[PDB]
RNA sequence: AACGCGACGAUACUACCCGCACGUUGUAGACGUAUAAGAAUAGGCUCCGGCCUCGUAUCCUAGCAGGCGAUUCCUCCGCCGGCCUCGAAGUGGCCGUCGGUAAUUCGCGUAUUGCAAUUUAGACACGCGCGGGAUCAAAUCCUUUGCAGACGACUUAGAUGUG
RNA sequence: CCCACCCAUACCCCGCCCUCAGGGUAGAAACGAUGCCCUGAGGAGUAGGCGGCCGUGGAGGUCAGUGACGAAGCCUAGGGCGUGAGCCCGGGUCGAACGGCCUCUAGUGCAGAUCUUGGUGGUAGUAGCA
RNA sequence: AAGGGAAGCGCUUGUGACCAGACUUGCGCCCGGCGGAUCAUCCGGUGUUCUCACCGGUGCACUCCGCCGGGCUCAGGCCAG
């Protein structure tokens, strides 16, 4: 159900309910994917497969630099500086994204955006939040 | 202004434990999903995470809530309640009590 | 030595009497009913029961008593007239009264923070005490989270 | 050292004990479990929503048995010289100093135990 | 649909006491509010002399040395007819069965809080859906009556008021219903041909 | 009904009412807690075209837990006043002002809570605080009375008056 | 008559305890061999039979045992071990002796006996004090 | 703290109160600064289990014994995915 560009609903942590887009399927049930950051306000980052849920809405990659995806990819991407910026964190500021992440982000949500603009009100789809009314079952809605 | 709702759980109602004529077993729990009607219904659920919320006297490490988890274990008779198993039995004063079952893990 | 053992001596006056040939369930019941009291206020209660102009009501050791009117100061129908036994907690408080004296303190402010009464060895005598005193984080990485961006925004 | 052998997880196949039947009602009856020998009463008839009797199928593991939460096993220690008993266990014993010893001599044990990499479980009694 | 809400008020016209009295007992056991109203306007299967003389039998029952306290209370009531079913369906000498019937409340007719709410109705226990039409059937209002409820004509006319209320009200629904089937048409054309053929190709 | 209820008078203290700062305050258990015809069932509804197994329906539902700024919109929502309405255990409408408001589109921010950890967020009730208005009470004991009485209890009377 | 479902200590899988049964373990780098390792099966219980352990007073040997820098005893909404009888530790009190281990010894283990002695309850501030 | 014509007891939670454990880092490598001369080999004596050790001599900068300013690995407590 989950492939490279298939738009995926968080179900927990911090960005719960929010839209996102998965670019590529990591090793042991772990999965990277992205807002894009100026459509939801998730930034490239990497979630578990059994809290996501997969839409049948799948986004073309075309253009996107796959050479770029496999770099943020690697086992120590996100988790390198984290002991020096939580150390350092310690009147409150928001911390300062590694120059490299914020660096990155714009190019792959470039060109995942521009894709995006393409299919009509898909951008207002990513950016809104996924929830549960009154009366919708999951076991019968089709996703 | 969002003016939308923000749930992601599934309402559910303990309603008992597993339990003959005379004896009951407070290790398992009956669960009613709600909008589960049938067996079918039931298996969607089955393996689902369920967690029982309730407010307490003292605040332990910045908040008052106190959670038990636990997770849907096999559909119970044809009515689809499902039987649950959590890590501490539930209080038995929660009998037709609220819970929030949670989609994770997800297969869909 | 006494049971109330949580009160400074320097700021309290303390009554003791041992052996004393009154009824124990009577000094009891009239102990309880003057407990609490300002000093005033208890010594004229007890002088009043002597007079029989006020009753002491009886809770415990209250089997087959008489009713009376004056029962209706403490919501309660069986009331006596211990007078023994006020006599001898008159003659504790006024001992008590002469050590605040003594020691200095104001006995126009004086309450009856402590009274006790227990069982004497046996006729069933008690003894009496009592003190008068004067009246007057380990958060999580998630929460740590929230409440920065709480705190921002 | 401070830390003890591997061992398997330690389990209690009742955390509770076994009062005597009564012994809530007279107060002449201590807790301490006795069998009872009456032929028609429900405890020894067994009985369900009676008091339990002790039996060998509550019997812990072989592996486990005589083992602190530490994973260690209690050793009571009178003196210097016990404790240098107790040198080739650091890892398997801990030692715990009799009720009847004297400060001074429960601080020489107290620092021989520290040298010797043994655990005190009642290191801390008389500070 | 196994549908939670927060409190269910239910229409007691044409309803079997016992079978209603079986689903609001469950529903309240497992944790729903339940309102029964019109508790006269129930209906008891079999006939009305065999319903009476059940309830002859009931006022037969009664203790002899004192009736103020420990006798069974014999209340003439349809509501309380009603609550003594369902209070002999749920444990009440439990604290479980106490909450129980603390979620439930029942009324005679139908009071003025409840006149403009949602009256909602149980088809596993209504006397059209279940009876043969060949069977004779009574109204708990009628036993009551007979028995000794002294509020029948006040209930009447209340009801009487509250449907002519009502009328008024349905005029104003069809008021605001032919406004509504109007506007939906005068706006059929100012919208999109878009939006309008791809909400028939959506389902709506 | 001494653990059923209604109307009214006076309510000193305390703080009676009003607004929010809230509470490390409670709740057999919020998370859209949305939705009023009546009546019949061997019939009914209607705009009078027709329609009715089917509430698997309608409303509402997008936006840092929902930010800031624009083109465009007169739609929705709430608080206060005015006119009326609702009494079965008491409310809604109209007008008005005032505040908010994606039906279309766009821009600038969200990162780091580090791969999940209740999304501490609702209501009523209760309590501490201020700053605005206001109020300024009774009962019991005591004496007396005898329409009352085993004892309590009850009917009476004690403040300048037919005491 | 047909389908699905609920559960007993019953039946099946796994873990652990005990018992019984069947095997292995020396030119010893060898063992509380009264030990250790492997496999299988079994598990209610009156009268009765057998075995192992816990506890008390005193005796011999030993721990070059503990102790006025606090023995023993007692109290504890404080802990740890043992299936259990019981054992060990912490806190408070206290003041002068006591304990573990192998044997010996016996006036050695209590809920009953309308038990013995002593102390103390409800009845009850009641009957009552002519 | 509980209490609407008994209490007391078993299994299991929950609330309140109160506590015993666990951890505080250990091990081994790559660096540098060191402080030192108990590296090896050989010689004489001694004791032993007749080939192993102990003493005194010899041996002093990629040889041995400890510390510091750093880096890396592994093993490390509770609850979990």
């Amino acid at each position: 159900s989950l492939q490279p560009g298939t738009v995926l609903i968080l179900l927990a942590g911090r960005f719960r309910g929010k839209r996102v887009v998965l670019l590529k399927c990591l090793d042991q049930g772990v999965l990277l994917v992205t807002g894009p950051f100026k459509i939801n306000g998730v930034p490239l980052r990497r979630v578990n497969a059994r809290y996501v849920i997969a839409t049948s809405v799948k986004v073309d990659l075309t253009g996107v630099d796959q050479a770029k995806i496999d770099e943020v990819a690697q086992p120590k991407y996100f988790t390198a500086e984290k002991a020096k910026e939580k150390a350092s964190e310690e009147k409150p500021q928001k911390k300062p994204v590694s120059s490299t992440r914020a660096a990155d982000q714009k190019a792959i949500d470039k060109a995942l955006i521009a894709n995006i603009k393409k299919v009509d009100m898909l951008a207002s789809y990513l950016a809104s939040s996924f929830s549960l009314r009154k009366g919708d079952k999951p076991h019968l809605m089709k996703f | 202004p969002s003016e939308a709702g923000h749930r992601l759980y599934v309402k559910g109602r303990h309603l008992s434990y597993q339990r003959g004529r005379r004896n009951t077993h407070p290790k398992t729990s009956l669960i009613k999903i709600e909008g589960v009607d049938d067996t079918a219904a039931a298996n969607f659920y089955l393996g689902k995470r369920v967690a029982y919320v309730y407010r307490a006297q003292k605040e332990v490490r910045g908040t008052k809530i106190r959670v038990i988890w636990g997770k849907i274990t096999r559909p119970h008779g044809n009515s689809g309640v499902v039987r649950a198993k959590f890590t501490h039995p539930l209080p038995a004063r929660s009998f037709g009590a609220s819970v929030r079952i949670m989609l994770y893990p997800s297969s869909i | 030595r006494y049971a109330a053992t949580e009160i400074a001596p320097t700021k309290s006056a303390r009554a003791r009497g041992s052996y004393l040939r009154v009824s124990f369930k009577n000094t009891r019941e009239t102990a309880q009913a003057i407990n609490g009291w300002k000093l005033q206020r208890a010594l004229t209660f007890l002088q009043n029961v002597i007079d029989k102009k006020e009753a002491v009501p009886m809770r415990r050791y209250a089997g087959s008593t008489g009713r009376t009117a004056q029962g209706k100061q403490w919501g309660v129908s069986r009331a006596r007239w211990p007078v023994k036994s006020a006599q001898f907690l008159i003659g504790l408080l006024k001992n008590a009264e002469a050590n605040a004296d003594a020691k200095g303190l104001d006995t126009g402010n004086l309450i009856i923070k402590h009274i006790q009464v227990n069982q004497a060895p046996k006729s069933n005598p008690c003894h009496i005490e009592l003190i008068l005193t004067e009246a007057e984080s380990h958060l999580s990485s998630r929460q740590r989270g929230v409440r920065i961006r709480r705190a921002l925004t | 050292m401070v830390a003890a052998k591997k061992h398997v997880p330690i389990v209690k196949k009742r955390t509770k004990r076994f009062m005597r039947h009564q012994s809530d009602r007279f107060k002449c009856l201590d807790s301490a479990w006795r069998k009872p020998k009456g032929i028609d009463n429900r405890v020894r008839r067994r009985f369900k929503g009676n008091l339990a009797m002790p039996s060998i199928g509550y019997g812990s593991n072989k592996k486990t048995k005589h083992m602190m939460p530490s994973g260690h096993k209690a050793f009571l220690v009178h003196n210097v010289k016990d404790v240098e008993l107790l040198l080739m266990h650091n890892r398997t014993y801990a030692a715990e100093i009799a009720h009847n010893v004297s400060s001074r001599k429960r601080i020489d044990i107290i620092t021989r135990a520290k040298q010797l990499g043994v655990k005190v479980t009642n290191a801390k009694a008389k500070v | 649909m196994s549908s939670f809400e927060s409190v269910v008020v239910i229409d007691g016209k044409g309803h079997l006491l016992g079978r209603l009295a079986s689903i609001v007992a469950k529903q309240l056991l497992s944790g729903q509010k339940i309102v029964v109203v019109r508790c006269e306007a129930l209906n008891i299967s079999g006939e009305f002399f065999r319903a009476k003389l059940k309830y002859h039998a009931y006022l037969r029952k009664m203790t002899r040395y004192n009736p103020t306290r420990g006798g069974p209370f014999h209340f003439r009531a349809p509501s309380r007819i009603f609550y003594k079913a369902v209070r002999g369906m749920i444990p009440h000498k439990t604290a479980r069965g106490a909450a129980a019937l603390e979620r439930l409340k029942v009324f005679e007719g139908v009071p003025p809080p409840y006149d403009k709410k949602k009256k909602m109705v149980v088809p596993q226990a209504l006397r059209v859906l279940r009876l043969q039409p060949g069977r004779k059937y009574c109204t708990v209002g009628r036993l009551s009556h007979e028995v000794g409820w002294k509020y029948q004509d006040v209930v009447a006319r209340l009801e009487e008021r509250r449907k002519a209320k009502g009328a008024a009200y349905y005029e104003r629904k069809k008021l605001a219903a032919r406004q509504l089937s109007e506007a939906k048409k005068a706006a059929a054309a100012k919208v999109d041909p878009k939006v309008s053929e791809a909400l028939a190709a959506y389902g709506y």
